[PDB]
C-alpha cells in the first residue's frame, strides 16, 4: 500500500 | 502531465516512516517519465531518479532506468552496528507475459561503502575472504566494493481482489548475480509465496498460506557479502519475534569470544505460515472488504551455511537450519481513513537463546 496522505495527480 | 505522492506509517520494526515523490509524464519533450523518490525510516534513507517508457516497445515491453543513493544503519534494523552508505544504477526491461504473470532482466552497478562495523566472525570471516585483514580489534573499519550485476524477476498474481483477498495465489521470484569485473562474485535468490482457498461459498472463512525463501552463497572463494543477507522475524515473516532477531548473532572478538543476542542475519531463510481468516467479531459481514479477522501459525529459520563449527566448537551451530522458530497469534487488519491498520497479538512458542519475543506488534499507514 501507498501514498495514505496524498496521491495526487495533474 | 505529472504527479505528486506523499505517503506517512508507524510500524514497530521500521518506526516512523515517509514516502514521497513526484513524476512528469513526458519531461522536456522526451517522451519517457521522468520522476524522483525518497523514502525514510529509523534505519533507512533512499532515494532516487527514475526515467520509464511504459510501452518502449509495440508489444508491451517497456524499458526502466534507475539512479539511485541509499544509506543503512543497521544497529537501527535490530541487527549487529554497520552503515552501509551505497549508490548506483540499474536498467530494467519488463516484459507482460500475460494479464497475471509479469517479467523483468536488467543490469545494475552498485558502490557500497562498508563502515562502524565492530568486529565479528561472519562479518570478518566474509572479510578474509574478499582478501581485506581487519584488525580483530579495532571497531574503526571500512571497505568499498563495486559490483555489476544481472537482475531477474517473475511476479504472478492471480488474485481476486487486491486487498483483502479471498481466493487465489500471488508468487514473486527474484534472483541476482555478479558479472565478471565485480569485486563481490555470488548469485542471491528469493521466493514469495500467498495462497488464498475459500472454505465456503460467501468467501467469509479463508485459508491463508505464506511461505518465503531465501538463499545466496559465493562463486570461487568470496562469499556473498553479509549486507545482502536474509532476515526472519517481525510482523511481516513470524509473528511474535523481534524484527530481523532470528538466526545467527554476531560472535564478537574481545576488544575468549563473546556470543550475544544482536541479529546478523544468513545466507539462507525459510519462513512458512498458515493464517485462518475468519468474519470479524462484534462487526458485520458487509465490513469484511475493509475489516478482517485472523488466527495463525508461524514459522520461520534463518542460518549461516559457511559457519565452521568445528573451529567454533563452544558457540551454537550456526549453519543448522534445523533450529524452525514458532509462534501462535491473532491479527486484526483494517483499512482505516490513514490507510491500512494491522495490529497482532503473537506468543512465541518454540524460540532459541538469543531471540528476542516482541509480542505485541502494529502498523499503520505505508511500510
Amino acid at each position: 500500500w501507498n501514498s495514505n496522505v496524498h496521491s495526487y495527480r495533474f | 502531465t505529472g504527479s505528486f505522492n506523499f505517503g506517512i506509517g508507524y510500524g514497530t520494526e521500521s518506526g516512523v516512516s515517509f514516502q514521497a515523490g513526484v513524476q512528469q509524464d513526458n519531461w522536456l519533450g522526451t517522451g519517457y517519465a521522468v520522476g524522483i523518490n525518497g523514502t525514510k525510516n529509523d534505519y533507512q534513507t533512499y532515494a532516487e531518479l527514475s526515467v520509464t517508457n511504459p510501452y518502449f516497445t509495440v508489444d508491451g515491453v517497456s524499458l526502466g532506468g534507475r539512479l539511485f543513493y541509499n544509506d543503512f544503519q543497521a544497529d537501527d534494523a535490530d541487527l549487529s552496528d554497520y552503515t552501509n552508505k551505497s549508490y548506483g544504477t540499474d536498467v530494467t526491461l519488463g516484459f507482460p507475459i500475460n494479464e497475471y504473470n509479469s517479467l523483468r532482466a536488467g543490469l545494475g552497478y552498485v558502490h557500497n561503502s562498508l563502515s562502524n562495523m565492530q568486529p565479528q566472525v561472519a562479518m570478518w570471516r566474509y572479510l578474509y575472504s574478499m582478501g581485506e585483514h581487519p584488525s580483530t580489534s579495532d571497531q574503526d573499519n571500512s571497505f568499498k566494493t563495486d559490483d555489476f550485476t544481472f537482475n531477474y524477476g517473475w511476479t504472478y498474481n492471480k488474485l481476486d481482489r487486491g486487498y483483502f483477498p479471498t481466493d487465489g495465489s500471488r508468487v514473486n521470484l527474484t534472483g541476482k548475480v555478479t558479472i565478471p569485473g565485480s569485486d563481490n562474485e555470488y548469485y542471491k535468490v528469493t521466493l514469495d509465496t500467498a495462497t488464498y482457498v475459500p472454505i465456503d461459498d460467501d468467501h467469509k472463512w479463508v485459508v491463508l498460506g505464506r511461505t518465503r525463501w531465501g538463499y545466496g552463497d559465493g562463486l570461487g572463494g568470496k562469499e556473498m557479502p553479509f549486507y545482502e543477507n536474509f532476515y526472519a522475524g517481525g510482523s511481516s515473516t513470524v509473528r511474535g519475534f523481534q524484527s530481523n532477531t532470528i538466526g545467527p548473532k554476531a560472535v564478537y572478538f574481545p576488544h575468549d569470544l563473546s556470543k550475544s543476542d544482536d541479529a546478523v542475519g544468513g545466507n539462507a531463510m525459510a519462513v512458512a505460515s498458515l493464517e485462518f481468516i475468519t468474519p470479524t467479531p462484534f462487526i458485520s459481514d458487509k465490513y469484511a472488504n475493509s475489516v478482517r479477522t485472523s488466527f495463525f501459525w508461524d514459522m520461520g529459520t534463518v542460518w549461516d551455511t559457511n559457519w565452521d563449527s568445528s573451529q567454533y566448537s563452544g558457540y551454537p551451530d550456526y549453519s543448522d537450519p534445523s533450529n524452525i522458530r514458532m509462534s501462535a497469534g491473532i491479527a486484526l487488519q483494517w483499512m482505516s481513513p490513514l490507510g491500512p491498520l494491522v495490529f497482532s497479538y503473537a506468543q512465541p512458542f518454540k524460540k532459541y537463546d538469543g531471540d528476542k519475543a516482541e509480542q505485541f506488534q502494529f502498523n499503520i499507514g505505508k511500510t
